[PDB]
């Protein structure tokens, strides 16, 4: 989707807010910590999302005005809500009512429950991770060193193909192997893995600029075609 | 709110806070989450992980030529052997800064960052200014961090559009003769492993 | 500039808010009326802006979060402020202080003044308009029917070349004549007129889509090159 | 406001209001503007102009074949002769809807609209949804206006990237036999002159 999230190459967002590392506080509000717990806790159990693909599309679907103002963990809250409702884990009406309760009475008590089995399960997920690497029977269409065409495609659903790289020539830098295909997986349409490549693009090609800059982007096979 | 213009009106951050609590409450009531599962995650990301892990890898590379060689040849095997592996750190690559090549890592589409090796990303890393600009004018972005590279130095920006993650291996600075591996590790900054800074002489 | 204003081809902005014409109120706040008076009144006298080019860049320079939330006449206020300060008509400190006065005391009295000569001058501007058409000594580089290349250029200052049309093939539909060149004029760098063309682009070329859709865009000569 | 995140915080609309008043006050104090100059503009755009002018041009085209021919051959000369000329209406073109060609006008970059002929643009015309979408999925946008064109009808979207303006000339509907030019003019909607609606039979 050609959304507000896809910012690469945009002008006008201003200076980067530099801060020294030691002063770069992770969390300033408890709800931000909670957002992390919600995301990892749900994902570890496959609730609403099993990999990050579905997670990302829920963020991408935010209203632009929300995306730009919610703050970062606001994205995480938005996508957990989106995905839990979308998959039928939570009912939208119930969620909205409960939201209203905490809006009007922020000090409403949170129910307590200990589940050490669930802790172990979550811990296992944090340490084991979840690799999207797969094997497929096909061979790679492209080879290291090949000049390829990064296609002009405009999926309305999820994609990992940034707009700034579309309709451009690039050079294959590496064949990673086959990875779960985001444009399908984010919409629960199957892993349908495809070869993933790293592709180098020159500044002259991306922007028409004259400096010694390049961008290395990872692109799925179906994003590209031979020249 | 004029119903022609609902899109002018953002949710306040109090909404997200309330929404978070509502999700937490409903999921615990339904048996999907527990208090201790949520806390376990918070402990991991706020306290257990951090850039010190990457710093140790950098210092080892500086002090042990054979290790640096193995790391650059097959980073994913080497990093997994060290235990720096996990969620968002399943496939970690390492790219070396050299005198004429400077590496910078970004996730233009979101925030992708190798938590198991580096901990949580910088505030600015996740925000639009860095994300938008670094792929197009990296020299201008780097200058805002105090890094003013000569035109003759090539910049390679690594946009994390897949689950493959990258760490930058920065060069050992002058003035470090005789330092131990542990002492060199204390020199390695988070920013240097993203590519937005060189390491200063001590 | 590749800014938030350049929305053509973006996904995620949602449904169009249809309203019946008779119910589509022009102004709901007096400051919106005032914004119109400020813009036209200043422009008529060449204060801050002489044509619309400088006007547009001031809007394009807004913080994205402001652009999306200010409402439409908010853009107009932002660009009048920008341009009057930029050209030295108003001092930023004085403007900020006076802003603060009206923030804290909204009912502060507005000074009254009648200037019938100025009224006539403004009226003349509203009726006479200001054509950007010029004559130049050069001939057009392109001809009706010619297949051209819409270049991959990325000016950091003002341009009228929407990003969605860059790096594309199109067909010349008309040679309008030479027009004042926005990419220069917006920055007060001279009219430097260039031939303006209307160019037809097909949906297949812009988006890779299969319907009978096309876009006719007006492009200055320097935005294009022969094939 | 956390100084890492000033960009999360929009100016409230009370800011723009105050800013407007501040500009007004300073410019009048300095002799640059007057109360009556500001009012003259407001009167013009809120009251003097409107879509009725375009409606008259459409009705005339429907009732006078020679006029319609001249209009389509040289709209700028013809419209100027009628007095529909002025700021943002110096160069106005007219495109005819036909049975297999449908025209839609947009300013993707801002809001450009022929004030002297049509008055001020619709609320939605200036907003991102219409602007973003109509160049890429015009059929979907049109359906939100109640216009569901067959696949076989070609759509031409006219993006106003220059000061050249376009008005759509919509087709005369069924059921209008015997109507006078003045009566037909009352049928011509603002939306039909932008291309987002056909005209309904009376
Ligand atoms: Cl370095
Ligand atoms: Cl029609
Ligand atoms: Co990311
Ligand atoms: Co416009």
């Amino acid at each position: 989707m050609n959304g507000i999230h896809d910012v690469g190459g945009m002008d006008g967002f201003g200076k980067v807010m530099y801060v020294k590392e030691e002063e770069d506080i992770y969390f300033t509000h408890d709800w931000e910590r909670l957002a992390f717990g919600l995301v990892a806790g749900c994902k570890a159990q496959g609730l609403g999302m099993k990999a990050f693909d579905e997670f990302r599309i829920g963020i991408e679907l935010m209203r632009p005005v929300d995306y730009l103002t919610s703050s970062y963990y606001g994205h995480w809250i938005a996508t957990v809500a989106y995905n839990l409702v979308d998959t039928g884990v939570l009912d939208e009406k119930e969620l909205d009512e409960r939201t209203e309760v905490f809006l009007k009475k922020p000090d409403t008590k949170i129910p307590r429950r200990e589940d050490p089995a669930l802790v172990k399960l979550v811990e296992k997920a944090l340490y084991d991770g979840l690799s999207p690497l797969r094997e497929i029977s096909a061979s790679p269409r492209f080879k290291v060193g090949e000049r390829i065409k990064a296609k002009n495609i405009h999926p309305t659903g999820h994609t990992r193909f940034p707009r700034y790289a579309r309709d451009k020539y690039g050079v294959i830098d590496e064949v990673y192997g086959a990875h779960v295909f985001p444009d399908d997986a984010a919409h629960r349409k199957g892993e349908n893995p495809q070869y993933l490549y790293r592709v180098r693009f020159e500044a002259e090609e991306l922007w028409g600029y004259k400096q010694k800059d390049s961008v290395y982007i990872d692109l799925w096979e179906s994003y590209m075609e031979p020249v | 709110i004029d119903p022609r213009f609902p899109h002018h009106h953002p949710r306040p951050q109090s909404f997200w806070e309330a929404r978070a609590k509502a999700l937490e409450s409903l999921l615990i009531e339904k048996g999907h989450l527990s208090s201790d599962a949520i806390e376990r995650v918070i402990k991991h990301y706020e306290h257990e992980l951090g850039p010190m892990n990457g710093a140790k890898v950098v210092a080892k590379a500086w002090t042990d030529p054979a290790f640096k060689q193995r790391l650059l040849e097959d980073s994913e095997t080497v990093l997994r052997e060290l235990g720096y592996y996990g969620l968002q750190g399943e496939h970690i690559r390492v790219v070396e800064n050299t005198d004429t090549v400077h590496n910078v890592v970004v996730c233009t589409l979101c925030s992708c960052y190798p938590w198991p090796l580096l901990g949580l990303p910088p505030s600015w890393y996740k925000e639009p200014a860095y994300r938008a600009r670094v792929v197009k004018e990296p020299r201008q972005v780097l200058k805002e961090f105090g890094l003013d590279l000569p035109d003759s130095v090539e910049i390679r920006v690594w946009d994390r559009s897949s689950e493959i993650r990258f760490m930058v291996l920065p060069q050992r600075p002058e003035g470090t003769e005789g330092m131990t591996e542990e002492e060199l590790a204390k020199l390695v900054t988070r920013d240097s492993m993203i590519g937005v800074a060189k390491i200063e002489p001590p």
